[PDB]
């Protein structure tokens, strides 16, 4: 997990578009793949649902063959509650997009350095 | 914030940029009332540009008391010298917005840059209350003012 | 005179376009109906029988 | 890009005019276009609780609205009309989206067979 | 007096800012407007 | 399940001068887009099942097998036509519009014709 | 308050009583901008619960948006429909106070309770603005809105 971020050289900046299924986020504030984007809001305003159905969305790309498009999806659950997480789980599962999916799920529960950790593990995994 | 505060104080030349001049859009989208330099001058600057701004800077500041109007009450409606001062300002809005000359990937506008003179006096003639015939939009997003005139005529279509 | 002959001018051709306006239509869009509605009705049925075998299935 | 720069750009003043000459209440039917239109992309973007999407699709009927075919209409049946026109497109104009997707851009033959095909399904809508 | 078997126009104020004056009128002259033929309207002030 | 199909035609909506359906159609018309969206949406079929394998993790295995057999061997029967009338109550109208309003419609139409060309002369 | 800010991650309905509306006298003193309830959705609940609250929420929260322009300039110069959706916001809100059978000391005021679907024709029906040209305070304490009706009457 602690391996450090890469330097400048080994990237290359964005160009691809990376798509939601959100008009207004597609168009509009228009996101591209490797990128970093803050989804800023309060509680359950379907928090979370933004991010589902993003993902459920990226099921036709990963139903694409790409990967350009084929987007394997991470999941970090913060303090989350079983709960909820059981239905977001849940909520993948229904539209399973759960096979190109990890959750990385630190529900409520967790001692805290586990709900530390979990983003950093998350981020090990998808670097 | 003291640490910007406390910045301030080395700072000889500040840029404030203002969100909120941001949120109305514009880029430049700047504070400009504040963004200073402190060793802007009648000599130096020669009393010209150094009027034009304050005069200017005054005008903004003037126009921005003229805000309390007309948020609750009138916008294209109270009185009317104030009007031609608000409609100026805002054309002095318009022409100090300026095309962003790499994020013409994002616009689609060509930056533009004027040095120095054609913009003093392109801010007197504004000044001068010339283009009034001409109206506001025309003068957004422009380097020097003639691309303003000619914008109008693609506007008067 | 003049007027005369353009009364009869106006009602002549306006009672050729609005008959010959009225004949065409009615054909196809009868025509129309019948196949749109069938249509319809087959469809459903099709579903019907299929998701059965699926729910059933399931 | 080619229907949401126009639309990022219409939609700023669209809700601007919501503030210049308006803090809730005036009229002018010039802008009174804007506004409907406004609105109406408003519908457009407006994208419910659970809604993965396909762009091209996105496109097309932010396309309808762009290039102004709904206005018109209310909002309430933009959503209905949207499926609507969905199905529709799907069915048929699959060959359509075929292309569209493919193009990544929409051609200006795409577009006129937009053209139509909206214009159609709208009266298609009635008709 | 006059009568008629048969210009209904009010009289507002351009402006708002001010009282009920123009809904006064509004109202009653729709309020008004059903009943009368030659249904027209005036509006002097806005 | 399986059946074919006709597009929008909403010249032929308004039209039907057969008046006690007059309404209907539009409304009939709406009913069908809630079959068109409905069947458009949906597959025909499941999968099935690999029973060998099932059977080899069920270790009531019998039961799989006999499931098996009945599902496999049986077929429900395609919802059923009640209705074909349709086509017919139509076609037969469709003489109705034609012969009947065709003919009369026609006749009238050549004596206005007839009148005008005098008109013109 | 930090808190409750971490409790609400752990609900699952909220309920917030509002001493605003408490203040408004209302027992009910619920404010559901703020009582929520991620259970409620047009999923768990039903849309038709969602949607006539969509409007209401809707209503309300344009409302909300309003008082306090209003608060200024009353909503005297500005628009009638608002001034009736505003009111009819309102009525809404009246016609959630509701009695309470048990505390009919407390309140004078028997209680009432209401089952769902004299509750959706409720709105649906105030949202049909069918009702209005009542009094606002008609649906003040109410029961089902015949309650509202015989008030009115009652009333006026």
């Amino acid at each position: 997990v602690g391996l450090k971020a890469p330097g400048i050289i080994p990237r290359i900046s964005v160009r691809e578009p990376m798509q939601t299924g959100i008009k207004a986020v597609d168009s509009l504030v228009p996101i591209g793949r490797g990128q970093r984007e803050l989804i800023i809001g309060d509680r359950q305003t379907g928090k979370t649902s933004i991010a589902i159905d993003t993902i459920i969305n990226q099921k036709r790309f990963n139903d694409g063959t790409d990967e350009k498009k084929k987007l394997y999806c991470i999941y970090v659950a913060i303090g989350q509650k079983r709960s909820t997480v059981a239905q977001l789980v849940k909520r993948l599962t229904d539209a399973d997009a759960m096979k190109y999916t990890i959750v990385v799920s630190a529900t409520a529960s967790d001692a805290a350095p586990l709900q530390y950790l979990a983003p950093y593990s998350g981020c090990s995994m998808g670097e | 914030d003291p640490a910007p505060a406390t910045t301030f104080a080395h700072l000889d030349a500040t840029t404030v940029l203002s969100r909120a001049i941001a949120e109305l859009g514009i880029y430049p989208a700047v504070d400009p009332l504040d963004s200073t330099s402190r060793i802007m001058d009648p000599n130096i600057v020669g009393s010209e540009h150094y009027d034009v701004a304050r005069g200017v800077q005054k005008i903004l500041q003037d126009y921005k008391s003229l805000q309390d109007i007309i948020a609750i009450l009138g916008m294209d409606e109270l009185s009317e010298e104030d009007k031609l001062t608000v409609s100026r300002a805002r054309k002095i809005q318009r022409f100090l917005s300026q095309p962003f000359q790499v994020a013409e990937v994002f616009t689609g506008h060509l930056g533009k840059l004027v040095p120095l003179k054609e913009t003093i006096k392109g801010f007197q003639q504004i000044l001068a209350g010339e283009y009034d015939h001409l109206p506001e939009q025309a003068f957004y997003m422009v380097g020097p003012i003639e691309e303003a005139v000619a914008k109008a005529d693609k506007l008067a279509e | 005179q003049l007027e005369e002959v353009k009364q009869a001018s106006i009602k002549q051709i306006q009672d050729a376009i609005d008959m010959e306006k009225s004949q065409q239509a009615l054909v196809q869009k009868r025509h129309y109906l019948f196949d749109v509605q069938r249509n319809n009705i087959a469809m459903a049925l099709e579903v019907t029988y299929r998701e059965r075998l699926h729910r059933v299935y399931r | 890009k080619q229907v949401a720069g126009t639309m990022k750009l219409e939609l700023a003043q669209y809700r601007e005019v919501a503030a210049f000459a308006q803090f809730g209440s005036d009229l002018d039917a010039a802008t009174q276009q804007l506004l409907s239109r406004g609105v109406r992309l408003t519908e457009l973007l407006k994208q419910g609780q659970y809604s993965p999407m396909a762009i091209e699709e996105q496109v097309a009927v932010i396309y309808a609205g762009v290039r102004g075919y709904l206005d018109k209409l209310e909002p309430s049946k933009i959503t209905k009309f949207e499926n609507a026109f969905l199905s529709h497109v799907i069915s048929q104009h699959q060959a359509l989206l075929g292309k569209i997707r493919t193009d990544g851009k929409i051609s200006e033959e795409s577009d006129a067979k937009l053209k139509e095909i909206v214009t159609n399904f709208l009266a298609g809508f009635e008709a | 007096d006059i009568k008629t078997p048969e210009l209904i126009i009010g009289v507002s104020s351009d402006r708002g800012l001010c009282g009920a004056i123009h809904s006064s009128v509004a109202k009653q002259m729709k309020s008004e407007a059903a009943n009368l033929k030659e249904v027209k309207i005036i509006g002097v002030g806005d | 399940r399986k059946l074919a199909l006709k597009t929008i035609d909403w010249v032929a909506f308004g039209e039907i001068i057969p008046r006690n359906q007059k309404a209907v159609a539009n409304s009939l018309k709406s009913w069908n887009e809630t079959l068109t969206s409905r069947l458009a949406t949906l597959p025909e079929k499941p999968p099935a099942i690999d029973w060998a394998y099932y059977k080899a993790n069920v270790a009531k295995a019998g039961l799989v097998d006999d499931f098996e057999k009945k599902f496999n061997a049986l077929k429900v029967p395609i919802p059923e036509d009640k209705y074909t009338a349709q086509v017919d109550a139509e076609e037969k109208e469709d003489v109705k519009s034609c012969a009947e309003f065709l003919t009369q419609s026609k006749t009238r139409i050549q004596e206005y014709e007839k009148e005008l060309e005098k008109m013109r002369n």
